[PDB]
């Protein structure tokens, strides 16, 4: 925040076939303060794909022990993931790196083509050990049904 | 009538029971003896990981 950095949340890109199952990793970029908070959620076709996990990488994710990373699907075609230290200090993101891995379920009667997977630039939040903003970005993936 | 901040089991303290129930409730997890009403802890208008960080903030502070 003093560095005025922006740090961007991207979402990356995967092709199956109908009924594959395909695993897309959400990443973080730019880092430079350390970071103690990540709020960001990721809309997706439901019609086309049904979420089956959504996990972190814990080379980068730690403390997941204490419950630092949250997932919510309660929401159709959405899937909303909190990152927390819970230690405000001892366990922060501090390097470029993947952040966790998206499982999806291709609908056996999918369409060929691309669906977004986009990530709401107005929730997006991105903030410091003591809870204050970090300049964030939002940079959108999708998923290639192949046919 | 409950006035502390934070207390979302409505026990008097803030405490990891509440951060618990934070966590469980942010998982869309049904949380017995919530109140819903301490969920927005920062008055912003929604219940996010945000209430979740000034939570764990305010216990570390007690
Ligand atoms: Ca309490
Ligand atoms: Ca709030």
């Amino acid at each position: 925040s003093v560095k005025n950095e922006t740090v961007k949340l991207s979402v990356g890109t995967v092709s199956g076939n109908p009924g594959d199952t395909v695993k897309v990793p959400v990443t973080i970029s730019q880092v430079s303060t350390p970071v103690g908070l990540i709020c960001m959620d990721i809309s997706y076709d439901a019609s086309k794909f049904t979420v089956k996990d959504v996990l972190p990488n814990t080379d980068l994710v730690k403390d997941t022990d204490n419950y630092s990373f949250i997932v919510n699907t309660s929401t159709p075609g959405k899937i909303s993931i909190t990152f927390t230290d819970p230690t405000l200090a001892n366990y922060p993101i501090s390097v470029d790196g993947i952040l966790a891995y998206l499982d999806f379920i291709i609908n056996s009667n999918a369409t060929a083509g691309d669906s977004a997977l986009t990530v709401d630039p107005a929730t997006l939040i991105v903030a410091d050990e003591n809870d204050k903003d970090i300049k964030d970005a939002a940079s959108n993936g999708k998923i290639t049904v192949t046919g | 009538s409950n006035t502390i901040l934070g207390d979302l089991n409505d026990d008097g303290v803030v405490n990891g029971d509440d951060i618990v129930m934070m966590r469980q409730y942010l998982a869309g997890k049904t949380v017995s003896g919530i109140d819903k009403n301490a969920l927005d802890i920062n008055g912003d208008g929604a219940v996010n990981g945000r209430d979740l960080m000034e939570l764990i903030k305010k216990v570390s502070n007690n």
